[PDB]
């Protein structure tokens, strides 16, 4: 969450084709934070953190 | 459709080998009511993956 960005990323589980000999998958994201703003990271798993 | 009295888990793949690109077009049906879930399929909860 932030002052303008908000999205809940529900993890998904499935068998993907092997790329770089690894079964899993990972979606990377980015966002901008204005001066004097707040960004929030709340999760219970399946989250890589900056 | 639900064969017999179940719709077991489905998993199958295709390996592109015909020296060029290939479109593979599919769909996801969205039945109107839970009775349509119970008739056209078998399990209420279900997931589609590609």
């Amino acid at each position: 969450g932030s002052s303008r960005y908000s999205k809940k990323f529900k993890p998904e589980i499935a068998i993907r084709p092997k790329v770089r000999d690894q079964e899993g998958r990972m979606n990377y994201y980015w966002t901008l934070v204005e001066p004097g703003d707040k960004i929030t990271f709340e999760a219970t798993g399946n989250l890589v953190v900056p | 459709v639900k064969k017999g009295n179940s719709y077991p888990k489905l998993s199958k793949s295709y390996i592109n080998d015909k020296g060029k690109e290939v479109l593979v077009l599919w769909g996801i049906h969205h039945p109107s009511t839970s009775a349509d879930q119970q008739s056209l399929y078998q399990n209420a909860d279900t997931y589609v993956f590609v």
